[PDB]
């Protein structure tokens, strides 16, 4: 149960969604970009916290923040 | 529901543990045109079948690790399910039937802040309040 | 702030705060909220030298 | 079908790419945006597998780089013989190799460092070398410094050949991939032509140079009456007063070999098997017989594999036939596939080969260290106590670094060259498919030994502090005798089946004491409770080193945390702070931690060696036969509490390096402090992270932006992996220089 | 130095293995109420800082007391 | 004496580095160019991932942790 | 301070002269230590009295601070010499030694150069020229 | 006499680290730029890099010439 907030500085480069190993992010239509897209995080209980989405965001001081919060059984990735 | 023939695999040690049938369990289901071999996300190698393939994995990251491997075999028709122990099977990937890199209509901006990240409020503003500085309904 | 002009950043969250960069292109749609693409001679941190900005946090130097 | 196929002038020879460094990587060859580019240019200079993609061009870089490496060793070998030629007391040490200390590498008079030129006996001032070069040149037959000098010349011209051969085989005639992949022909020539002919060549030297020269040097002829080595062959009558049972003529003296009347050779190819009691080394006649036995047995070994004349073995389907319709029933568990697809592993990837060749060169170097103390091969080696310790210690450390490097490339093979299709259900895949049962049982035995080796030292440390020495694991309290090792010590001394060896090999095993210059060359090394406990420290530290290194190989591909750990690479810092934190999950980070465990393990091995010789083996013999050891039986009673290690070994035996100022041992005092600085300095890089350091550069870049003196090569704090590499490179450097200084100051202050 | 040099993800892959061993072995009837995980990043920095401090103080406390109360009364 | 001179500069060096670590950790607690949003993440957090070069020990807590070593040393 | 006396009159230091080999090192230097303020242990020392040593606690300081600034000035002036050339990215990895030498000869008379850097308001960058963090 | 000195200096070292720990908590949680607009506390943040760069100079100065003077004497 992390918190992946997306800010208005996205450019719809789509790179944050590809890096996510757990499919938390996905693109929705938007208008504040030439791409007309913005990241959204509908599945954040699945967020593992790897911040691999933040490494891919190219906007300077990146538009997507993982906010490591209450860690549960699927946000810590336990197979046992 | 879910069905398919399991790949040729001699069984591993990295597979399902007691969390599989007690909390919940995942299943990736894909169709292959060829009888080739893929790397198991739980260590090893298995031969994927000719028709409908079904594989049980402990956590969702393994399924999308394997799903990202299937795209290197030019297979993009996989579906990831989540099996609760009581038995019902949810469809979770791809959630709308199209892959999340693609943009649909009807999806909603969820956890979107309509401000730059730079003007999140100071922690003193939300002092002794339920919210954090990053929800912050201002702007 | 047209293309080719050296411009200064007034965005405190940015790596290039109070540093100059050359404008690469301007977006003429007018609905993108960050039309200016300005290019920098210093990469920020393991990455880019290009960032999108709005009209109001830029000031031209020449 | 084995063939020589090469290219013609594949790579031009110009300085075009010298002026553009980082050309090998496309990311490096676009500009130095930050200082991270500088460090990436060195961490990637030799990873040829990322410069190109085709194995043909990679293998040409490997083969050409070996030549430039052999050039470097020949430069270094030339430097050893040149220093032995004109900067040493080797002439003086040949006359009296007991009272004269071996010394090359004199020191220039500047900065007051002439004090390091200590007195060596014979009026020669220098630094007492402990490399054993002198004890090896005497066994090679060197007598004067002209032979040493011309060998140094013969090595510089030999290094020039290595440099030319490397340029020639990359820029003029580079072999194709078919020439490299016939490993089955390479084994034939390395087993027969290199190791077989090499030890056949050497036993030629031993019989005709070393055996006569060391025969006369044992009768005291004092370097006048020594004939030059060629005068033993030009004058064949000169070797009939020595070894009279042979014939010694061009043709008339060699025919006993062909007519199989080998009894005439029994006087110079002996099988005595002991220590020559006048020099303390092995009998050179017994050594010459060894190399002839080795030569015959390696030339034979080089005919095992099948090159293009039909006859021989094929490794390809000797491996492929180790399936399980055909195994012993108790080890028939390794797959119907078995070893298929594993000849393509060890042929299509150099990291697979480098991992094995390092783990066996490392294990060989440690075996060699154990064999060159228990049966010294060189004259006057065993009595030079500073050389015995510094040769054992050098080769244990060298052998332990190589072993860790064999586990590095076992992991680089996994995340770069491991191929699932050629490795389906075979012997390699079935290991990855149960890698939790391998690590569970390794992590248990690592923990069983941890309590039953170290925590028994804390039992002893507590009973001796309570004043209960009768309930401590002593020879006097609760004895833990090495029953199975004292048994072997009994087996190896009653067999003198093997009856012909009338003299016991390795006086360490038992029987007799050899004193050469009054100093003991070698004694029996008895094993008591202190040797039970110290051997299980060794078992414990080796296992955890294996546990760290094997974990990095098995879980290099994936884990339950990160199922796609192979896509992140071999050398990545982490996968973010999620899953609670995945710091140091890479396979590189298990090499980095196994280096510490190699340091822990081997520094305990050399401490076990150093104290057990000083207390039980080394010493001096008086005029009655009793042996007064250097510390005097100290190991048996006080090495069982690790307070005894700190006071009777570390505090007591550091007296020579602590009180070393204003003496000739002054430089070991500085190295001993220097090693302490570097160890403490390493902990800056190990305990901290680069977020603090990057944020400190920003405050320092500001002070340069203020005075308009900022650089355009933007200062970046070192990478996470770089900062961990710096930490382990300094911890191991500092913690070894302090041990190197402590060993040699202690043993050059004695002899 | 163990908590300060070696970091978290090494220990999670090793605890994940021990958790496999416990589940698959007979006669081990205990089972964790809460999943064993390698202790967190900011905690090991604190656990290792406590040992460094306790070892800094016990070593010097014992030195200073014994090196002064042995030469003298 | 002269031996007392040198230790008072070791002591002065000690008090300055451990002040540098703590002052850097207090004044950069609000954030610096490596992560300008440290106030949102709290006081004791591990890092901000391996991106932007790697941000190990970036929190203000890790400057208090790093300065206990220098305090004990001093 | 008056505990320090010259090594001329110091019983603990003539003893240093008595048991001294020569070899190059303990005669030619050790005569020159006779002019130093010498403790009650025969060890030359650096004291700060008054004009007695006011020139000797200025020869090392003037020689260092000049050549430290000389290194700093030539290194600084070479950096702006290549920032203006717009080639400073690779001008730093490949040192332009004719330009660097010409920046060293500017740094011989650096103390008078820094004054006219300062008096022109050109040495120090203005505060909103400088990249900073959020603060 | 020896233990009492070492006790209170080590106690004082920890109190100095915690004085600067809670300075860092104060900046993060209970500090705002609104009330402290233009005051003495906000003027420090205006030049927090001038302070840190100067503790960096003194630390570098005092360690080069104390270690360097010790290991010259060594
Ligand atoms: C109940 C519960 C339980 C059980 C049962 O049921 C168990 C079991 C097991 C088995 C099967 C095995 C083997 C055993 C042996 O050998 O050795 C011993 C040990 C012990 C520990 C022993 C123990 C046993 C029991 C616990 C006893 C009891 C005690 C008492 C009761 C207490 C008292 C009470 C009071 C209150 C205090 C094991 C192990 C391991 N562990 Mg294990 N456990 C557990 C718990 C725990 C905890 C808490 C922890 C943390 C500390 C851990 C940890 C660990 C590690 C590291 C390891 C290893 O290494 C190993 C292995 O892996 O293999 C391989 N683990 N495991
Ligand atoms: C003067 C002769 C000469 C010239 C002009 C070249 C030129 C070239 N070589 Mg070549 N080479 C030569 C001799 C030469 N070589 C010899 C004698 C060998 C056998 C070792 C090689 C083996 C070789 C290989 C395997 C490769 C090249 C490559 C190249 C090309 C890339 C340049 C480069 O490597 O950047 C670097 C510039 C340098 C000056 C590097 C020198 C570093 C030396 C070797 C360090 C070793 C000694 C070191 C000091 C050890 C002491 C350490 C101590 C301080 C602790 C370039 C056109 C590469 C290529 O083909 O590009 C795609 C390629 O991979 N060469
Ligand atoms: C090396 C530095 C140093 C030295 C020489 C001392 C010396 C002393 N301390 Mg100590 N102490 C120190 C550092 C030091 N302290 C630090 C950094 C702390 C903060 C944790 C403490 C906290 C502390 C407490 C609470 C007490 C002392 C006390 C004492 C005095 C009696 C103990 C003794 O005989 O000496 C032995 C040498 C030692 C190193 C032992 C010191 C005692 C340790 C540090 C107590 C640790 C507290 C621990 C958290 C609680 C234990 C857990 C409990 C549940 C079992 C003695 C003069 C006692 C006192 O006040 O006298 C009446 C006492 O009550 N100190
Ligand atoms: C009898 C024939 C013969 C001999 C003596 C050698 C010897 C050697 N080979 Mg070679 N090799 C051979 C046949 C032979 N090879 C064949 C037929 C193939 C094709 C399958 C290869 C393919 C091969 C590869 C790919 C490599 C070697 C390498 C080496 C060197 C190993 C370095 C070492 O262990 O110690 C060093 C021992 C030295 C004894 C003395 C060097 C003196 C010269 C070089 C050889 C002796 C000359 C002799 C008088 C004639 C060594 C000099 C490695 C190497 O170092 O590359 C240069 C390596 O990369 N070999
Ligand atoms: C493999 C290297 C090697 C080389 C180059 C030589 C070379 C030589 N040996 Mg020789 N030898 C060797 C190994 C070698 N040996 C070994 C392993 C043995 C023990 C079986 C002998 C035992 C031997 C005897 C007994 C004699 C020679 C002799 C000779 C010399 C003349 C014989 C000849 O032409 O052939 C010649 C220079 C003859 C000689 O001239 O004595 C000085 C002589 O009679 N050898
Ligand atoms: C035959 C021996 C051998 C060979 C050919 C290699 C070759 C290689 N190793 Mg390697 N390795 C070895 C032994 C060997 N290793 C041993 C014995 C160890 C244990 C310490 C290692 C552990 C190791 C690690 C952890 C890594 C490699 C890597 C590599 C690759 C790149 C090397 C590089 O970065 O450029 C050259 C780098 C340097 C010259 C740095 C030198 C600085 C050293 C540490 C200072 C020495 C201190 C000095 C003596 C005082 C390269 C293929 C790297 C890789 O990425 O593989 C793909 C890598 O991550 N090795
Ligand atoms: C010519 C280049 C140059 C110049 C003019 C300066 C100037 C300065 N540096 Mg700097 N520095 C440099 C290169 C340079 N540095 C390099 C290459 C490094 C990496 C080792 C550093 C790392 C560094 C740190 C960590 C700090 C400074 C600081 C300072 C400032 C005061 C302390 C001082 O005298 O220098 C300090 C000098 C060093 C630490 C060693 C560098 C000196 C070598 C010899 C550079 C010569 C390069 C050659 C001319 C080309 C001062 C304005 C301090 C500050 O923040 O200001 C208050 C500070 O903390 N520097
Ligand atoms: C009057 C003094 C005082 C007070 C009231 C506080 C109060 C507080 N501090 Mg603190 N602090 C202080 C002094 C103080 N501090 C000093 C002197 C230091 C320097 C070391 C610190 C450095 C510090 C840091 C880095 C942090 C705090 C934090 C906190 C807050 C949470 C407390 C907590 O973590 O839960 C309870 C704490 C514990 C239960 C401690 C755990 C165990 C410790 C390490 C003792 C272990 C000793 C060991 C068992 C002894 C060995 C026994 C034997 C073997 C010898 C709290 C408001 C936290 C904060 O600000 O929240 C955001 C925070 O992260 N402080
Ligand atoms: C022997 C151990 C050792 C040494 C020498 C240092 C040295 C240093 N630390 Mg460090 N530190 C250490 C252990 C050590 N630390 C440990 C275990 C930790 C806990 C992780 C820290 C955490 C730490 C932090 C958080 C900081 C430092 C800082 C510093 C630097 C500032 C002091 C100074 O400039 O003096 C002068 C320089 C020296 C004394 C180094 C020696 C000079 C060498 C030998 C030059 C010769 C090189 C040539 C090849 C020979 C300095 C290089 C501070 C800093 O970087 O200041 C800006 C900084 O903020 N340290
Ligand atoms: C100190 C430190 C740094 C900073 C390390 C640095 C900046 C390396 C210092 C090496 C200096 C910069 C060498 C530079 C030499 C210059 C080129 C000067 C040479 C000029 C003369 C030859 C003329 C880290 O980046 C780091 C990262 C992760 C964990 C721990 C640490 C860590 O402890
Ligand atoms: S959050 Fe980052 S990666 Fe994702 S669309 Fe926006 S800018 Fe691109
Ligand atoms: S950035 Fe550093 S602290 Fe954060 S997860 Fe990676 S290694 Fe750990
Ligand atoms: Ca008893």
């Amino acid at each position: 149960s992390h918190t992946v907030k997306i800010y208005d500085t996205c450019i719809g480069c789509t790179q944050c969604v590809r890096a996510c190993p757990t499919d938390v992010l996905e693109m929705v239509p938007w208008d504040g970009c030439r791409a007309g897209q913005i990241a959204s995080s509908p599945r954040t209980e699945d967020c593992v916290g790897c911040k691999r989405c933040e490494t891919a965001c190219p906007t300077d001081f990146l538009s997507i923040r993982v906010y490591l919060g209450a860690e549960t059984t699927r946000s810590m990735g336990l197979a046992y | 529901t879910l069905s398919g023939q399991t790949p040729i695999f001699g069984g591993s040690t990295g597979g399902l543990l007691k969390k599989a049938e007690v909390e919940e369990k995942y299943a990736i289901t894909w169709t292959s045109p060829k009888e080739q071999v893929f790397e198991m996300p739980t260590g090893g190698a298995a031969i994927m079948r000719q028709g409908q393939n079904l594989l049980y994995l402990a956590r969702k990251e393994q399924c999308i690790a394997l799903g990202g491997q299937l795209r290197k075999f030019k297979i993009t028709d996989y579906k990831i399910y989540r099996i609760y122990p009581n038995g019902e099977t949810v469809y979770i990937h791809p959630a709308d039937g199209v892959f999340p890199e693609k943009v649909n209509q009807g999806r909603e901006k969820v956890r979107y802040n309509d401000r730059r990240i730079g003007q999140n409020p100071s922690p003193s503003k939300v002092k002794f309040s339920g919210i954090a500085t990053y929800d912050a309904p201002n702007s | 702030v047209q293309r080719g002009s050296k411009v200064r950043i007034l965005r405190p969250e940015s790596y290039w705060f109070q540093d100059v960069g050359t404008v690469a292109s301007i977006e003429q749609g007018g609905t993108s909220r960050y039309p200016v693409i300005v290019r920098f001679d210093k990469v920020n941190y393991a990455g880019v030298n290009t960032n999108n900005f709005a009209q109001d946090e830029l000031v031209e130097v020449e | 079908e084995v063939r020589v196929v090469v290219d013609n002038d594949p790579v031009p020879t110009s300085f075009q790419k010298w002026s553009q460094p980082g050309h090998f990587d496309r990311t490096l060859a676009k500009g130095a945006k930050t200082t991270t580019w500088i460090w990436n240019l060195h961490a990637n200079a030799h990873d040829f597998d990322t410069h190109t993609s085709d194995l043909e061009d990679i293998s040409r870089k490997i083969f050409a780089a070996h030549f430039g490496h052999l050039a470097v060793v020949f430069i270094w070998l030339s430097g050893m013989y040149f220093h032995g030629a004109r900067f040493s007391n080797f002439e003086a040490w040949m006359a009296n190799p007991t009272g004269i200390k071996p010394s090359a590498q004199v020191v220039w008079p500047i900065f007051g460092q002439e004090i390091l030129n200590g007195d060596m006996g014979g009026g020669f001032h220098g630094i007492q070398i402990t490399s054993g070069l002198f004890q090896m040149w005497r066994a090679a037959g060197f007598t004067n410094t002209f032979q040493l000098y011309c060998t140094a010349i013969g090595g510089l011209v030999m290094a020039a050949l290595m440099l030319f051969a490397g340029w020639f085989h990359y820029h003029k005639r580079a072999p194709k991939l078919e020439w490299f992949q016939n490993t089955q022909s390479m084994l034939n020539h390395h087993l027969a032509g290199l190791l077989g002919l090499g030890s056949l060549g050497w036993t030629g030297h031993l019989i005709h140079v070393s055996l006569p020269t060391n025969k006369l040097l044992d009768t005291g002829v004092a370097l006048k009456d020594i004939p030059l080595p060629h005068e033993f062959i030009l004058n064949p009558s000169l070797m009939n007063k020595l070894y009279p049972h042979a014939d010694w003529g061009f043709v008339k003296g060699v025919v006993p070999f062909f007519t199989l009347q080998w009894g005439h050779f029994t006087d110079f190819l002996t099988f005595k098997g002991g220590l020559n009691p006048v020099t303390g080394g092995l009998w050179l006649t017994d050594v010459a017989h060894h190399h002839l036995a080795i030569a015959v047995m390696f030339i034979i070994a080089g005919h095992m594999y099948r090159t293009n004349w039909g006859i021989g073995h094929s490794i390809k389907e000797m491996l492929d036939d180790a399936r399980t319709p055909n195994m012993l029933p108790f080890l028939s568990f390794i797959g119907p596939v078995g070893h298929k697809g594993l000849f393509e592993v060890l042929t299509t990837s150099w990291h697979a080969q480098l991992s094995i060749n390092l783990a066996m060169l490392g294990s060989l170097s440690i075996i060699i260290a154990h064999h060159m103390y228990a049966m010294p091969p060189y004259p006057y080696l065993a009595t030079d106590y500073g050389t015995v310790v510094s040769l054992f210690t050098h080769h244990v450390w060298i052998g332990g670094f190589l072993i860790v490097g064999g586990a590095a490339h076992a992991a680089i093979y996994m995340v770069r060259d491991y191929d699932p299709e050629q490795n389906f259900n075979n012997v390699l895949d079935r290991v990855l498919r149960h890698r939790d049962a391998i690590i569970s049982h390794l992590a248990w035995v690592c923990q069983f030994l941890g309590f039953h080796s170290f925590a028994m030292y804390c039992h002893n440390d507590t009973m001796r502090a309570f004043g209960r020495p009768q309930d401590m694991f002593s020879d006097t309290g609760i004895q833990l005798q090495p029953v199975f090792a004292q048994w072997l010590q009994h087996i190896h001394t009653m067999t003198i089946a093997a009856p012909n060896l009338h003299d016991p090999v390795s006086y360490a095993f038992g029987g007799g004491v050899v004193a050469v210059g009054g100093k003991v060359a070698m004694m029996p090394i008895t094993l008591g409770t202190a040797d039970f406990l110290i051997h299980h420290i060794h078992a414990f530290t080796i296992h955890v080193t294996v546990l760290v290194l094997l974990k990095g190989v098995l879980f290099a591909r994936s884990s339950r945390l990160i199922p796609d750990k192979a896509n992140l690479g071999f050398r990545f810092p982490c996968d973010g702070p999620g899953r609670g934190g995945t710091c140091q999950v890479s396979a590189w980070d298990h090499v980095f931690l196994g280096l510490f465990w190699m340091y822990n393990s081997l520094s305990m091995v050399i401490f076990h060696f150093f104290w057990k010789m000083q207390s039980d083996v080394w010493g001096t013999v008086g005029a009655d036969g009793v042996v007064t050891h250097i510390t005097g039986g100290n190991f048996a009673t006080s090495s069982i509490t690790n307070n005894g290690w700190l006071r009777d070994f570390l505090w007591a035996q550091s007296t020579q390096v602590i009180t070393s100022y204003n003496t000739s041992l002054s430089a070991y005092g500085l190295m001993f402090l220097g090693g302490h600085f570097i160890f403490g300095f390493s902990l800056m890089f190990l305990f901290s992270g680069r977020g603090y350091w990057q944020e400190l550069i920003e405050s320092i870049v500001w002070a340069h932006n203020k005075l308009k003196v900022a650089p355009a090569i933007q200062p970046r704090a070192l990478s996470i992996i770089h900062g961990r590499a710096v930490g382990v490179a300094h911890y191991l450097l500092g913690g070894i220089v302090t041990t190197w200084a402590f060993f040699l100051a202690r043993m050059t202050a004695f002899g | 130095f163990m908590f300060l040099i070696t970091w978290r993800g090494y220990w999670q892959e090793l605890i994940e293995t021990l958790a496999w061993a416990h589940e698959q072995t007979p006669l081990s009837f205990g089972y964790w109420r809460d999943k064993p995980v390698a202790l967190s990043i900011v905690q090991a920095r604190l656990v290792g800082l406590t040992h460094f401090t306790v070892g800094y103080i016990a070593t010097y406390g014992a030195f200073l007391i014994a090196s002064t109360a042995s030469k003298f009364g | 004496g002269p031996g007392d001179f040198y230790v008072h500069h070791a002591i002065a060096l000690g008090l300055h580095v451990t002040t540098l670590i703590l002052v850097k950790g207090a004044l950069d607690a609000r954030g610096s160019k490596l992560m300008p949003d440290k106030k949102d993440f709290g006081y004791a957090f591990p890092c901000d991932g391996p991106g932007r070069g790697g941000t190990c020990d970036i929190s203000a807590w890790d400057a208090s942790y790093l300065a206990v070593f220098w305090m004990l040393n001093t | 301070n008056t505990t320090l006396v010259p090594c001329y009159k110091s019983p603990a230091f003539v003893e240093r002269m008595k048991n001294a080999p020569d070899s190059y090192y303990t005669t030619k230097p050790l005569k020159a230590y006779s002019q130093l303020l010498c403790g009650e242990d025969g060890l030359p020392r650096i004291a700060l009295d008054r004009l007695s040593l006011a020139v000797d606690v200025a020869i090392p300081i003037a020689i260092f601070l000049y050549t430290a600034g000389f290194i700093g000035w030539s290194g600084r002036s070479y950096l702006q010499a290549i920032k203006k050339q717009d080639k400073a990215e690779e001008k730093e990895v490949f040192i332009d030694v004719p330009l660097f030498i010409s920046c060293m000869v500017m740094a011989l008379f650096w103390p008078m150069a820094v004054i006219k850097e300062l008096l022109a308001g050109e040495l120090v960058a203005k505060d909103e020229e400088i990249p900073i963090s959020v603060r | 006499m020896a233990a009492l000195y070492t006790h209170h200096q080590y106690i004082a070292g920890f109190l100095m680290v915690g004085a600067f720990s809670h300075a860092a908590i104060f900046w993060i949680k209970d500090y705002d730029p609104e009330q402290n607009k233009g005051n003495v506390l906000e003027r420090v943040l205006k030049h927090k890099e001038a302070i840190i760069a100067h503790l960096s100079w003194v630390s570098l100065f005092l360690g080069f010439h104390t270690l360097g003077l010790y290991v010259h004497n060594d």
